[PDB]
Protein backbone atom coordinates (compact mmCIF):
# COMPACT_ATOMS: atom_id res chain seq x y z
CA UNK A 1 0.00 0.00 0.00
CA UNK A 2 2.72 2.33 0.73
CA UNK A 3 4.59 1.48 -2.71
CA UNK A 4 0.97 2.85 -3.96
CA UNK A 5 1.30 6.26 -2.17
CA UNK A 6 5.17 6.52 -3.14
CA UNK A 7 4.26 5.62 -6.70
CA UNK A 8 1.50 8.38 -6.31
CA UNK A 9 4.02 11.08 -4.84
CA UNK A 10 6.19 10.77 -7.88
CA UNK A 11 3.34 10.78 -10.42
CA UNK A 12 2.50 13.96 -8.49
CA UNK A 13 6.34 15.30 -9.01
CA UNK A 14 6.05 14.39 -13.13
CA UNK A 15 2.92 15.98 -12.84
CA UNK A 16 4.05 19.22 -11.05
CA UNK A 17 6.96 19.43 -13.24
CA UNK A 18 4.82 19.04 -16.66
CA UNK A 19 2.74 21.64 -15.50
CA UNK A 20 5.69 24.03 -15.38
CA UNK A 21 6.55 22.52 -18.59
CA UNK A 22 2.47 23.43 -19.98
CA UNK A 23 2.48 26.98 -18.85
CA UNK A 24 6.39 27.76 -19.85
CA UNK A 25 4.82 26.19 -23.00
CA UNK A 26 1.91 27.78 -22.95
CA UNK A 27 2.78 31.36 -22.45
CA UNK A 28 4.28 32.04 -25.46
CA UNK B 1 22.33 38.22 -28.39
CA UNK B 2 24.85 41.17 -27.98
CA UNK B 3 24.45 42.97 -24.82
CA UNK B 4 24.65 39.03 -22.99
CA UNK B 5 27.82 38.15 -24.87
CA UNK B 6 29.10 41.81 -23.76
CA UNK B 7 28.54 40.41 -20.30
CA UNK B 8 29.63 37.22 -20.50
CA UNK B 9 33.11 38.67 -22.65
CA UNK B 10 33.54 41.70 -21.19
CA UNK B 11 36.10 42.52 -18.79
CA UNK B 12 34.67 45.90 -17.20
CA UNK B 13 31.71 45.72 -14.54
CA UNK B 14 30.10 48.80 -15.26
CA UNK B 15 29.56 47.37 -18.55
CA UNK B 16 27.53 44.73 -17.50
CA UNK B 17 25.27 47.18 -15.18
CA UNK B 18 24.00 49.00 -17.65
CA UNK B 19 23.69 45.84 -19.94
CA UNK B 20 21.36 44.92 -17.27
CA UNK B 21 19.66 48.57 -17.52
CA UNK B 22 19.59 47.68 -21.30
CA UNK B 23 17.66 44.31 -20.80
CA UNK B 24 15.75 45.91 -18.08
CA UNK B 25 14.37 48.17 -20.66
CA UNK B 26 13.75 45.35 -23.06
CA UNK B 27 12.02 43.58 -20.70
CA UNK B 28 9.64 46.23 -19.21
CA UNK B 29 9.11 48.40 -22.22
CA UNK B 30 9.22 45.83 -24.88
CA UNK B 31 9.22 42.00 -25.73
CA UNK B 32 12.07 39.97 -24.79
CA UNK B 33 12.18 37.38 -28.05
CA UNK B 34 11.51 34.18 -26.92
CA UNK B 35 14.36 32.81 -28.82
CA UNK B 36 16.48 34.88 -26.56
CA UNK B 37 15.53 33.73 -23.38
CA UNK B 38 17.72 31.03 -22.49
CA UNK B 39 21.33 33.56 -24.04
CA UNK B 40 19.48 36.23 -21.35
CA UNK B 41 18.82 33.69 -18.23
CA UNK B 42 22.36 32.07 -18.85
CA UNK B 43 23.09 35.94 -18.51
CA UNK B 44 21.80 36.87 -15.56
CA UNK B 45 22.94 33.33 -14.14
CA UNK B 46 26.58 34.11 -14.29
CA UNK B 47 25.94 37.73 -13.46
CA UNK B 48 23.70 37.25 -9.97
CA UNK B 49 27.30 36.26 -9.10
CA UNK B 50 29.03 39.28 -9.09
CA UNK B 51 28.09 41.19 -5.98
CA UNK B 52 27.71 44.73 -6.49
CA UNK B 53 25.08 43.62 -9.65
CA UNK B 54 22.64 41.19 -7.80
CA UNK B 55 20.19 43.66 -6.88
CA UNK B 56 20.44 45.17 -10.34
CA UNK B 57 20.66 41.05 -11.60
CA UNK B 58 17.46 39.92 -9.59
CA UNK B 59 15.33 42.93 -10.59
CA UNK B 60 15.88 42.35 -13.90
CA UNK B 61 15.34 38.86 -13.44
CA UNK B 62 12.04 39.28 -11.64
CA UNK B 63 10.79 42.22 -14.33
CA UNK B 64 11.30 39.58 -16.67
CA UNK B 65 9.37 36.76 -14.87
CA UNK B 66 6.74 39.32 -14.24
CA UNK B 67 6.16 39.19 -18.00
CA UNK B 68 4.68 35.93 -19.92
CA UNK B 69 8.43 34.41 -20.36
CA UNK B 70 8.35 33.40 -16.61
CA UNK B 71 7.14 30.15 -16.39
CA UNK B 72 9.19 29.87 -19.67
CA UNK B 73 12.34 31.21 -17.32
CA UNK B 74 11.46 29.44 -14.49
CA UNK B 75 11.44 25.94 -16.83
CA UNK B 76 14.42 27.02 -18.24
CA UNK B 77 16.63 27.63 -15.26
CA UNK B 78 15.61 24.41 -14.66
CA UNK B 79 16.73 22.97 -17.31
CA UNK B 80 20.04 24.64 -16.73
CA UNK B 81 20.08 22.65 -13.38
CA UNK B 82 19.91 19.40 -14.73
CA UNK B 83 21.65 20.31 -18.01
CA UNK B 84 24.77 18.26 -17.87
CA UNK B 85 26.60 20.71 -19.79
CA UNK B 86 26.25 22.83 -16.92
CA UNK B 87 27.06 20.22 -14.30
CA UNK B 88 30.79 22.25 -14.02
CA UNK B 89 29.31 25.90 -14.20
CA UNK B 90 28.97 26.49 -10.76
CA UNK B 91 28.49 30.25 -11.14
CA UNK B 92 25.13 29.28 -13.59
CA UNK B 93 23.92 26.42 -11.90
CA UNK B 94 24.32 28.92 -8.53
CA UNK B 95 22.41 31.54 -10.15
CA UNK B 96 19.58 29.51 -11.50
CA UNK B 97 18.70 28.16 -8.02
CA UNK B 98 19.00 31.40 -6.61
CA UNK B 99 16.45 33.16 -9.57
CA UNK B 100 14.27 29.44 -9.29
CA UNK B 101 13.93 29.62 -5.28
CA UNK B 102 14.12 33.62 -5.21
CA UNK B 103 10.80 33.91 -7.80
CA UNK B 104 8.94 30.85 -6.26
CA UNK B 105 9.76 31.17 -2.23
CA UNK B 106 11.81 33.94 -1.36
CA UNK B 107 10.71 37.24 0.14
CA UNK B 108 10.51 39.03 -3.34
CA UNK B 109 8.79 36.19 -4.57
CA UNK B 110 6.18 36.66 -7.96
CA UNK B 111 2.82 35.23 -6.82
CA UNK B 112 1.81 35.41 -10.40
CA UNK B 113 3.97 32.65 -11.06
CA UNK B 114 1.84 29.43 -10.74
CA UNK B 115 4.32 26.98 -10.10
CA UNK B 116 4.34 24.64 -6.52
CA UNK B 117 8.30 23.89 -5.60
CA UNK B 118 7.22 20.24 -5.85
CA UNK B 119 8.19 21.15 -9.63
CA UNK B 120 11.50 22.89 -9.58
CA UNK B 121 13.28 20.68 -6.12
CA UNK B 122 14.09 17.93 -8.73
CA UNK B 123 16.46 20.40 -10.63
CA UNK B 124 17.80 21.60 -7.08
CA UNK B 125 18.54 18.48 -6.49
CA UNK B 126 20.31 17.49 -10.37
CA UNK B 127 22.30 21.28 -9.62
CA UNK B 128 24.20 19.76 -6.54
CA UNK B 129 25.00 16.26 -9.48
CA UNK B 130 28.88 17.63 -9.20
CA UNK B 131 29.69 18.98 -5.33
CA UNK B 132 30.28 22.43 -5.50
CA UNK B 133 30.69 24.59 -1.82
CA UNK B 134 28.77 28.12 -3.32
CA UNK B 135 26.00 25.95 -4.98
CA UNK B 136 25.35 24.28 -2.40
CA UNK B 137 25.36 27.13 -0.25
CA UNK B 138 23.12 28.65 -2.25
CA UNK B 139 20.48 25.48 -2.64
CA UNK B 140 20.52 25.26 1.42
CA UNK B 141 19.40 29.14 2.00
CA UNK B 142 16.92 28.97 -0.71
CA UNK B 143 15.59 25.76 0.58
CA UNK B 144 16.03 27.22 4.26
CA UNK B 145 13.65 30.25 3.17
CA UNK B 146 11.23 28.05 1.97
CA UNK B 147 11.12 25.70 4.72
CA UNK B 148 11.07 28.19 7.81
CA UNK B 149 8.23 30.55 5.00
CA UNK B 150 6.10 27.62 3.83
CA UNK B 151 6.40 24.64 6.02
CA UNK B 152 2.72 24.21 6.38
CA UNK B 153 2.15 24.47 2.76
CA UNK B 154 5.06 22.23 1.90
CA UNK B 155 2.84 18.85 0.95
CA UNK B 156 4.62 15.18 0.90
CA UNK B 157 6.07 15.24 -2.06
CA UNK B 158 7.95 18.72 -1.96
CA UNK B 159 9.11 17.54 1.23
CA UNK B 160 10.31 13.80 -0.50
CA UNK B 161 12.64 16.20 -3.18
CA UNK B 162 13.47 18.71 0.23
CA UNK B 163 14.51 15.65 2.12
CA UNK B 164 16.75 13.93 -1.08
CA UNK B 165 18.40 17.26 -1.77
CA UNK B 166 19.16 17.51 2.11
CA UNK B 167 20.57 14.21 1.61
CA UNK B 168 22.71 14.92 -0.84
CA UNK B 169 23.73 18.00 0.55
CA UNK B 170 24.87 15.70 3.93
CA UNK B 171 26.67 13.16 1.33
CA UNK B 172 28.96 16.36 0.04
CA UNK B 173 29.67 16.94 3.39
CA UNK B 174 32.30 14.10 3.67
CA UNK B 175 33.99 15.63 0.81
CA UNK B 176 34.07 18.91 0.72
CA UNK B 177 34.49 19.90 4.09
CA UNK B 178 33.63 23.59 4.33
CA UNK B 179 32.50 24.96 7.85
CA UNK B 180 29.80 27.33 6.07
CA UNK B 181 27.94 25.15 4.24
CA UNK B 182 28.51 22.43 6.69
CA UNK B 183 26.74 24.75 9.67
CA UNK B 184 23.85 26.30 7.09
CA UNK B 185 22.70 22.40 6.47
CA UNK B 186 23.03 21.28 10.32
CA UNK B 187 21.28 24.52 11.01
CA UNK B 188 18.56 23.44 8.53
CA UNK B 189 17.96 19.95 9.88
CA UNK B 190 17.81 21.44 13.54
CA UNK B 191 14.84 23.61 11.98
CA UNK B 192 13.43 20.73 10.31
CA UNK B 193 13.77 18.75 13.95
CA UNK B 194 11.59 22.38 15.47
CA UNK B 195 8.66 22.06 12.82
CA UNK B 196 8.53 17.76 13.99
CA UNK B 197 8.66 19.52 17.63
CA UNK B 198 5.73 22.08 16.40
CA UNK B 199 3.93 19.17 14.06
CA UNK B 200 3.99 21.46 10.66
CA UNK B 201 6.45 19.65 9.55
CA UNK B 202 4.54 17.31 6.58
CA UNK B 203 7.48 15.36 5.36
CA UNK B 204 8.70 11.41 5.99
CA UNK B 205 10.08 11.80 9.65
CA UNK B 206 11.31 8.42 8.96
CA UNK B 207 13.79 9.25 6.04
CA UNK C 1 14.32 -41.50 -13.38
CA UNK C 2 11.58 -39.08 -12.96
CA UNK C 3 13.44 -35.80 -11.16
CA UNK C 4 11.46 -33.79 -12.90
CA UNK C 5 8.57 -34.86 -10.76
CA UNK C 6 10.39 -34.93 -7.74
CA UNK C 7 11.11 -31.10 -8.23
CA UNK C 8 7.88 -29.96 -9.41
CA UNK C 9 6.35 -31.73 -6.32
CA UNK C 10 8.68 -30.64 -4.17
CA UNK C 11 8.27 -27.28 -4.98
CA UNK C 12 3.90 -27.53 -4.83
CA UNK C 13 4.68 -28.80 -0.97
CA UNK C 14 6.66 -25.22 -0.39
CA UNK C 15 4.00 -23.51 -2.28
CA UNK C 16 1.15 -25.23 -0.31
CA UNK C 17 2.06 -23.64 2.75
CA UNK C 18 -0.31 -20.35 3.79
CA UNK C 19 3.21 -18.80 4.63
CA UNK C 20 5.64 -19.13 1.78
CA UNK C 21 9.03 -19.81 2.88
CA UNK C 22 11.44 -17.90 1.01
CA UNK C 23 14.40 -19.12 2.39
CA UNK C 24 13.37 -22.46 1.38
CA UNK C 25 11.90 -21.25 -1.98
CA UNK C 26 15.71 -19.64 -2.36
CA UNK C 27 17.43 -22.84 -1.82
CA UNK C 28 15.37 -24.77 -4.23
CA UNK C 29 15.64 -21.96 -6.63
CA UNK C 30 19.14 -22.77 -6.08
CA UNK C 31 19.32 -26.61 -6.18
CA UNK C 32 16.18 -26.80 -9.08
CA UNK C 33 14.94 -25.33 -11.95
CA UNK C 34 11.29 -23.61 -11.63
CA UNK C 35 8.70 -25.28 -13.26
CA UNK C 36 7.32 -22.65 -15.31
CA UNK C 37 3.77 -22.66 -14.48
CA UNK C 38 5.35 -21.69 -10.88
CA UNK C 39 8.18 -19.63 -12.08
CA UNK C 40 6.28 -16.25 -12.24
CA UNK C 41 4.97 -17.19 -8.83
CA UNK C 42 8.30 -17.73 -7.45
CA UNK C 43 9.86 -15.23 -8.76
CA UNK C 44 6.97 -12.52 -7.55
CA UNK C 45 7.73 -14.12 -4.12
CA UNK C 46 11.31 -13.88 -3.77
CA UNK C 47 11.18 -10.70 -5.37
CA UNK C 48 9.22 -9.07 -2.77
CA UNK C 49 6.29 -8.28 -5.07
CA UNK C 50 4.20 -10.65 -3.14
CA UNK C 51 4.72 -11.37 0.09
CA UNK C 52 5.19 -14.81 2.26
CA UNK C 53 1.57 -14.96 3.44
CA UNK C 54 -0.53 -16.58 0.45
CA UNK C 55 -3.85 -15.14 1.83
CA UNK C 56 -2.13 -11.48 1.18
CA UNK C 57 -1.54 -12.40 -2.62
CA UNK C 58 -5.18 -11.27 -3.83
CA UNK C 59 -4.58 -7.44 -2.14
CA UNK C 60 -1.29 -7.34 -2.77
CA UNK C 61 -1.75 -8.03 -6.85
CA UNK C 62 -4.32 -5.60 -6.79
CA UNK C 63 -2.26 -2.87 -4.81
CA UNK C 64 0.49 -4.15 -7.96
CA UNK C 65 -2.18 -3.49 -10.57
CA UNK C 66 -3.15 -0.26 -9.25
CA UNK C 67 0.31 0.80 -9.02
CA UNK C 68 1.08 0.11 -12.58
CA UNK C 69 -1.80 1.51 -13.95
CA UNK C 70 -1.52 4.63 -11.94
CA UNK C 71 2.08 5.04 -13.30
CA UNK C 72 1.68 3.74 -16.44
CA UNK C 73 -1.43 6.28 -16.91
CA UNK C 74 0.56 9.25 -15.49
CA UNK C 75 3.35 8.27 -18.13
CA UNK C 76 0.19 8.75 -21.00
CA UNK C 77 -1.13 12.02 -19.31
CA UNK C 78 2.51 13.87 -19.99
CA UNK C 79 2.64 11.89 -23.29
CA UNK C 80 6.04 10.39 -22.06
CA UNK C 81 4.58 7.05 -23.61
CA UNK C 82 1.80 5.96 -26.06
CA UNK C 83 0.19 2.92 -27.21
CA UNK C 84 2.82 2.59 -29.95
CA UNK C 85 5.59 2.92 -27.54
CA UNK C 86 7.05 -0.66 -26.97
CA UNK C 87 6.53 -2.74 -23.59
CA UNK C 88 10.14 -2.88 -22.52
CA UNK C 89 10.40 1.05 -22.86
CA UNK C 90 6.72 1.38 -21.14
CA UNK C 91 8.55 -0.56 -18.14
CA UNK C 92 11.38 2.06 -18.25
CA UNK C 93 9.54 4.90 -18.39
CA UNK C 94 7.29 3.60 -15.27
CA UNK C 95 10.81 2.33 -13.58
CA UNK C 96 12.35 6.06 -14.32
CA UNK C 97 8.87 7.99 -12.85
CA UNK C 98 8.82 5.23 -10.14
CA UNK C 99 11.98 6.07 -8.86
CA UNK C 100 12.09 10.11 -9.47
CA UNK C 101 14.61 9.34 -12.46
CA UNK C 102 12.32 10.08 -15.35
CA UNK C 103 13.56 12.64 -18.39
CA UNK C 104 11.90 15.84 -19.37
CA UNK C 105 11.02 14.50 -22.37
CA UNK C 106 11.11 11.15 -24.23
CA UNK C 107 13.27 12.73 -26.92
CA UNK C 108 16.06 12.54 -24.14
CA UNK C 109 18.50 9.62 -25.21
CA UNK C 110 18.45 6.69 -22.92
CA UNK C 111 21.67 6.34 -20.26
CA UNK C 112 23.33 3.07 -19.70
CA UNK C 113 21.10 2.19 -16.76
CA UNK C 114 18.07 3.25 -18.88
CA UNK C 115 19.72 0.74 -21.50
CA UNK C 116 20.26 -2.22 -18.66
CA UNK C 117 16.47 -2.12 -17.55
CA UNK C 118 15.66 -2.20 -21.22
CA UNK C 119 17.52 -5.03 -22.19
CA UNK C 120 16.64 -6.96 -18.69
CA UNK C 121 12.69 -6.01 -19.45
CA UNK C 122 12.87 -7.00 -23.06
CA UNK C 123 14.41 -10.41 -21.63
CA UNK C 124 11.30 -10.37 -19.29
CA UNK C 125 8.44 -9.96 -21.78
CA UNK C 126 9.58 -13.23 -23.26
CA UNK C 127 9.65 -15.32 -19.92
CA UNK C 128 6.62 -13.06 -17.78
CA UNK C 129 3.16 -13.15 -19.60
CA UNK C 130 1.29 -10.70 -17.63
CA UNK C 131 2.23 -7.09 -17.98
CA UNK C 132 1.79 -6.24 -14.26
CA UNK C 133 3.97 -9.30 -13.51
CA UNK C 134 6.44 -8.55 -16.16
CA UNK C 135 6.73 -4.96 -14.95
CA UNK C 136 7.06 -5.94 -11.48
CA UNK C 137 9.27 -9.19 -12.12
CA UNK C 138 11.44 -6.58 -14.53
CA UNK C 139 12.00 -3.59 -11.78
CA UNK C 140 12.79 -5.60 -8.88
CA UNK C 141 15.09 -7.52 -10.95
CA UNK C 142 17.00 -4.36 -11.65
CA UNK C 143 16.67 -2.89 -8.41
CA UNK C 144 18.55 -6.08 -6.80
CA UNK C 145 21.18 -5.74 -9.52
CA UNK C 146 21.21 -1.72 -7.95
CA UNK C 147 20.74 -3.04 -4.19
CA UNK C 148 21.52 -6.53 -3.80
CA UNK C 149 24.52 -6.82 -6.04
CA UNK C 150 25.27 -2.99 -6.00
CA UNK C 151 29.22 -4.65 -4.60
CA UNK C 152 29.15 -8.21 -5.76
CA UNK C 153 28.75 -7.92 -9.84
CA UNK C 154 31.75 -5.52 -9.86
CA UNK C 155 33.39 -8.37 -8.72
CA UNK C 156 31.89 -10.83 -11.17
CA UNK C 157 34.96 -10.27 -13.77
CA UNK C 158 37.64 -11.40 -11.57
CA UNK C 159 35.58 -14.47 -11.06
CA UNK C 160 34.96 -15.25 -14.31
CA UNK C 161 39.15 -14.78 -14.79
CA UNK C 162 39.69 -17.19 -11.90
CA UNK C 163 37.16 -20.13 -12.65
CA UNK C 164 37.70 -19.98 -16.30
CA UNK C 165 41.37 -20.95 -15.67
CA UNK C 166 39.88 -23.58 -12.55
CA UNK C 167 38.07 -25.13 -15.15
CA UNK C 168 40.65 -24.72 -18.64
CA UNK C 169 43.62 -22.50 -17.69
CA UNK C 170 44.80 -22.52 -21.61
CA UNK C 171 41.69 -21.20 -22.78
CA UNK C 172 42.33 -17.90 -19.99
CA UNK C 173 46.06 -17.96 -21.55
CA UNK C 174 44.59 -18.07 -25.26
CA UNK C 175 42.70 -14.84 -24.28
CA UNK C 176 44.89 -13.05 -22.80
CA UNK C 177 47.73 -13.39 -25.40
CA UNK C 178 45.21 -11.63 -27.07
CA UNK C 179 45.54 -8.86 -24.10
CA UNK C 180 41.19 -9.14 -24.63
CA UNK C 181 40.49 -9.82 -21.44
CA UNK C 182 39.48 -6.51 -19.99
CA UNK C 183 37.62 -5.99 -23.50
CA UNK C 184 35.05 -8.87 -22.93
CA UNK C 185 31.63 -7.99 -22.61
CA UNK C 186 31.00 -7.99 -19.22
CA UNK C 187 28.42 -5.34 -19.57
CA UNK C 188 26.03 -7.85 -21.06
CA UNK C 189 26.76 -10.35 -18.95
CA UNK C 190 26.43 -9.08 -15.74
CA UNK C 191 24.86 -5.69 -15.74
CA UNK C 192 22.33 -7.06 -18.24
CA UNK C 193 22.69 -10.24 -16.63
CA UNK C 194 22.88 -11.88 -20.20
CA UNK C 195 19.58 -10.34 -21.64
CA UNK C 196 19.94 -10.35 -25.23
CA UNK C 197 22.39 -13.03 -25.42
CA UNK C 198 20.92 -16.05 -24.18
CA UNK C 199 17.19 -16.91 -25.45
CA UNK C 200 15.08 -16.35 -22.70
CA UNK C 201 13.89 -20.34 -22.98
CA UNK C 202 16.95 -20.68 -21.23
CA UNK C 203 18.41 -17.07 -19.88
CA UNK C 204 15.48 -17.89 -17.34
CA UNK C 205 17.11 -20.99 -16.16
CA UNK C 206 19.97 -18.55 -15.17
CA UNK C 207 17.82 -15.82 -13.49
CA UNK C 208 16.05 -18.66 -11.11
CA UNK C 209 19.12 -18.52 -9.47
CA UNK C 210 19.56 -14.76 -9.74
CA UNK C 211 16.39 -13.73 -7.89
CA UNK C 212 17.72 -16.26 -5.35
CA UNK C 213 20.49 -14.61 -4.61
CA UNK C 214 23.10 -15.77 -6.62
CA UNK C 215 24.76 -13.30 -8.77
CA UNK C 216 27.76 -15.98 -9.49
CA UNK C 217 25.98 -18.16 -11.80
CA UNK C 218 26.14 -15.57 -14.29
CA UNK C 219 30.05 -15.84 -13.96
CA UNK C 220 29.72 -19.59 -14.47
CA UNK C 221 27.21 -19.11 -17.03
CA UNK C 222 29.93 -16.68 -18.86
CA UNK C 223 32.50 -19.17 -18.10
CA UNK C 224 30.80 -22.07 -20.20
CA UNK C 225 29.96 -20.26 -22.88
CA UNK C 226 33.36 -19.90 -23.51
CA UNK C 227 34.33 -23.66 -22.48
CA UNK C 228 31.26 -24.71 -24.95
CA UNK C 229 32.69 -22.72 -27.91
CA UNK C 230 36.38 -23.61 -27.06
CA UNK C 231 36.55 -25.14 -30.71
CA UNK C 232 35.92 -21.24 -31.97
CA UNK C 233 37.43 -19.69 -29.08
CA UNK C 234 40.62 -20.78 -29.51
CA UNK C 235 40.54 -20.35 -33.15
CA UNK C 236 39.20 -16.28 -32.40
CA UNK C 237 42.73 -14.47 -32.85
CA UNK C 238 41.72 -10.66 -32.14
CA UNK C 239 40.11 -8.50 -29.55
CA UNK C 240 37.83 -7.22 -31.28
CA UNK C 241 36.56 -10.00 -32.94
CA UNK C 242 36.71 -11.74 -29.55
CA UNK C 243 34.38 -9.26 -28.20
CA UNK C 244 32.09 -9.48 -31.25
CA UNK C 245 31.78 -12.89 -31.21
CA UNK C 246 31.19 -12.84 -27.46
CA UNK C 247 28.07 -10.54 -27.99
CA UNK C 248 26.14 -12.42 -30.43
CA UNK C 249 27.06 -16.36 -29.87
CA UNK C 250 24.88 -18.90 -31.75
CA UNK C 251 22.14 -19.61 -29.76
CA UNK C 252 21.35 -23.22 -30.29
CA UNK C 253 24.21 -24.49 -27.70
CA UNK C 254 22.58 -22.51 -25.18
CA UNK C 255 20.05 -24.62 -23.42
CA UNK C 256 22.92 -26.84 -22.95
CA UNK C 257 25.19 -23.62 -21.89
CA UNK C 258 23.04 -22.88 -18.99
CA UNK C 259 22.73 -26.37 -17.77
CA UNK C 260 26.82 -27.18 -17.49
CA UNK C 261 26.55 -23.32 -16.03
CA UNK C 262 24.27 -24.52 -13.44
CA UNK C 263 26.23 -27.91 -13.46
CA UNK C 264 29.40 -26.09 -12.92
CA UNK C 265 27.83 -23.57 -10.19
CA UNK C 266 27.13 -26.83 -8.37
CA UNK C 267 30.28 -28.13 -8.55
CA UNK C 268 32.68 -25.33 -7.79
CA UNK C 269 30.32 -23.64 -4.79
CA UNK C 270 28.89 -27.06 -3.96
CA UNK C 271 25.48 -27.95 -4.01
CA UNK C 272 23.08 -26.10 -1.93
CA UNK C 273 21.77 -27.72 1.53
CA UNK C 274 18.20 -27.73 3.44
CA UNK C 275 18.83 -26.06 6.52
CA UNK C 276 18.16 -28.07 9.66
CA UNK D 1 -1.76 3.85 3.97
CA UNK D 2 -5.11 3.61 1.79
CA UNK D 3 -6.07 7.24 2.60
CA UNK D 4 -2.73 8.67 1.75
CA UNK D 5 -3.13 6.71 -1.57
CA UNK D 6 -6.78 8.32 -2.11
CA UNK D 7 -5.55 11.51 -1.26
CA UNK D 8 -2.80 11.87 -3.29
CA UNK D 9 -4.56 10.05 -6.04
CA UNK D 10 -6.98 13.01 -6.04
CA UNK D 11 -4.09 15.34 -5.78
CA UNK D 12 -2.94 13.65 -9.04
CA UNK D 13 -6.23 14.06 -10.56
CA UNK D 14 -6.63 17.91 -10.25
CA UNK D 15 -3.42 18.07 -11.73
CA UNK D 16 -4.19 15.15 -14.72
CA UNK D 17 -7.08 17.53 -15.32
CA UNK D 18 -5.09 20.84 -15.42
CA UNK D 19 -2.56 18.77 -17.78
CA UNK D 20 -5.23 17.83 -20.31
CA UNK D 21 -6.80 21.32 -19.96
CA UNK D 22 -3.08 22.95 -20.58
CA UNK D 23 -2.60 20.29 -23.17
CA UNK D 24 -6.12 21.08 -24.85
CA UNK D 25 -5.24 25.04 -24.80
CA UNK D 26 -2.16 24.44 -27.36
Amino acid sequence: AESRYEAQKRITQVFELEILDLYGRLEK
Amino acid sequence: QMICLLCVRTASSVDIEVSLQVLDAVVCYNCLPAESLPLFIVTLCRTINVKELCEPCWKLMRNLLGTHLGHSAIYNMCHLMEDRAYMEDAPLLRGAVFFVGMALWGAHRLYSLRNSPTSVLPSFYQAMACPNEVVSYEIVLSITRLIKKYRKELQVVAWDILLNIIERLLQQLQTLDSPELRTIVHDLLTTVEELCDQNEFHGSQER
Amino acid sequence: GFRGVEEKKSLEILLKDDRLDTEKLCTFSQRFPLPSMYRALVWKVLLGILPPHHESHAKVMMYRKEQYLDVLHALKVVRFVSDATPQAEVYLRMYQLESGKLPRSPSFPLEPDDEVFLAIAKAMEEMVEDSVDCYWITRRFVNQLNTKYRDSLPQLPKAFEQYLNLEDGRLLTHLRMCSAAPKLPYDLWFKRCFAGCLPESSLQRVWDKVVSGSCKILVFVAVEILLTFKIKVMALNSAEKITKFLENIPQDSSDAIVSKAIDLWHKHCGTPVHSS
